[PDB]
């Protein structure tokens, strides 16, 4: 009951933004994932000498 | 339920200003891990010789 209501509390701060600000983060999230990806590529290759 | 809503914030300030220079600083760190995969390639391997090596990771 305690772990729910601290949760609620934040997310309602970033609610009070406004959609702008939603549409954002739903951006950003898009960008941060494809980087991820890129370094993992990268890892794999350089294993492969003795 | 409440817990997966906020991980999608956290990278963020809440300041809109703020959150549109991560955005582009995440576009220049894309480009440059785009560069850094070019040189790499050609001044491949040279030197050294030899024995019984143990060691690593």
């Amino acid at each position: 009951k305690q772990e729910l209501s601290t949760s609620r509390q934040i997310l309602s701060s970033y609610e009070f933004l406004g959609p702008e600000f939603e549409g954002l983060v739903q951006e950003y999230t898009r960008l941060k994932d494809k980087i991820k990806d890129n370094r993992w590529m990268l890892q794999e290759l350089s294993k492969s000498l003795p | 339920a409440a817990k997966e809503k906020l991980n999608s914030y956290l990278d963020l300030a809440p300041n809109p200003s703020l959150v549109k220079v991560k955005i582009e600083e995440a576009k220049r760190e894309l480009k440059a891990t785009e560069v850094e995969l070019t040189t790499k390639v050609n001044m491949m391997e040279f030197v050294v010789p030899e024995p019984s090596k143990r060691r690593l990771k």
